């Protein structure tokens, strides 16, 4: 489902598909980083359910 | 520590390192190391008929 995924973050349309993944977005080891999150939702949940 | 990945194959990696080591002969059952063969009059098959 949409609750568990698995995404691919690199976006790179030259080397692809499926190598654009396993290879990873290397951050400084000098520096602590820090993330802002912004998220956005959409459902269909309805009133009553299992 | 782990960080698998699909390109990389952990088996028949394993294959490969124990056929450099040992031979594929021996049965051994700890690790159920039991070679996979065929017959060799089964694949091949000479029809040298019957005596």
């Amino acid at each position: 489902d949409h609750s568990n995924f698995y995404t691919n973050i690199v976006q790179n349309v030259d080397v692809a598909p499926s190598d654009a993944a396993t290879q990873t977005i290397k951050l400084d080891e000098r520096s602590r980083w820090g993330g802002e999150l912004h998220t956005i939702l959409k459902t269909n949940a309805p009133n009553v359910t299992e | 520590i782990v960080l698998d990945l699909n390109d990389r194959n952990s088996e028949l990696s394993y294959q490969y390192l124990l056929a450099d080591l040992t031979s594929r002969w021996h049965y051994f059952a700890l690790w159920n190391q039991a070679v996979d063969d065929y017959d060799h009059h089964v694949r091949i098959l000479e029809n040298d008929g019957y005596e």
